[PDB]
Order: C-alpha cells, then sequence, then structure tokens
C-alpha cells in the first residue's frame, strides 16, 4: 500500500524542514561581513 | 633597548667595589696575596662610575613642555581588538552552526 510512501514522504519533509532551519541559521552565521565591511581593513 | 641596557649596566655597576675597598691597605699583615685590590678597585672604579653618570646626565633632554614620547594615543589598535571580537563572534556562529548540524544527524 501507499502507507509506506506517505511515511517516507513525511520523514523526508521533516528532514527538509530541519535542513531549512539549519540553512536559515547558516544565513545569519554566514553573512558576517555585510554588517561590518564598512570598516573591514 | 639601548636606554634599557644602559640603565641595566648603570644599575649593575652602581654597587662598585669602591665602598668595599676600605679594607685594602690592611692587607699588608704578613711582611714589612690579594694586594691588587688596592689599585684597580680603589678609585678607578669610582671614577669610571662617575664618568658614566655624568655622560648619562648630559642627554638630549627631549621633554621640555608637554607630553612627548607618545605613540599609541590613537586609532585602530582599538579596531584591531574589534576585529578580534569579530573573530570571536564568527567562532560563536560557527559553533551554533555545528550544533545545528549535529542535531541534523
Amino acid at each position: 500500500e501507499r502507507r509506506e510512501i506517505a511515511e517516507v514522504n513525511k520523514k523526508l519533509k521533516q528532514k527538509n524542514q530541519q535542513l531549512k532551519q539549519i540553512m536559515d541559521q547558516l544565513r545569519n552565521l554566514i553573512w558576517d561581513i555585510n554588517a561590518m565591511l564598512a570598516m573591514r581593513n | 633597548n639601548e636606554r634599557l641596557r644602559a640603565l641595566e649596566d648603570i644599575e649593575r655597576e652602581i654597587g662598585a667595589i669602591l665602598q668595599n675597598a676600605g679594607t685594602v691597605i690592611l692587607e699588608l699583615s704578613k711582611e714589612k696575596r690579594l694586594l691588587d685590590r688596592q689599585a684597580a678597585a680603589f678609585t678607578a672604579s669610582v671614577q669610571h662610575v662617575e664618568a658614566e653618570l655624568s655622560a648619562q646626565i648630559r642627554y638630549l633632554t627631549q621633554v621640555a613642555t608637554g607630553q612627548p614620547h607618545e605613540g599609541s594615543s590613537y586609532s585602530s589598535r582599538k579596531d584591531c581588538q574589534m576585529a578580534l571580537k569579530r573573530v570571536d563572534y564568527a567562532r560563536l556562529k560557527l559553533s551554533d552552526v555545528a550544533r545545528t548540524c549535529e542535531q541534523m544527524l
């Protein structure tokens, strides 16, 4: 049946949301120069 | 380090043997060993110390009115510490990203 398909889809969606949260944190952790390039060297 | 070495040498030579040379003439208590101490350390050491002191006295005398010998007084040494702070913030952000990645396992 498609129950396993739905379970795998839900697991993949949860992993995608987790990866998206990690990427969101990485955005702020990765700009890191835009705020302070005005006096960077 | 020139002036520092000169001051160190003057300090090391401040306690000369001239103050201890007051027991050199009494060395002739065996006939009418270390009799040489009554020649080199009697007055020549004191003369050399006085000459060195006089030389050190007659310096350029730079300080006249205000505050010379400055040299920090100013800019981005502060911003150097600020860049160290940016490095620390980047460290904190990298640690947060690593914690997020670990949670992603």
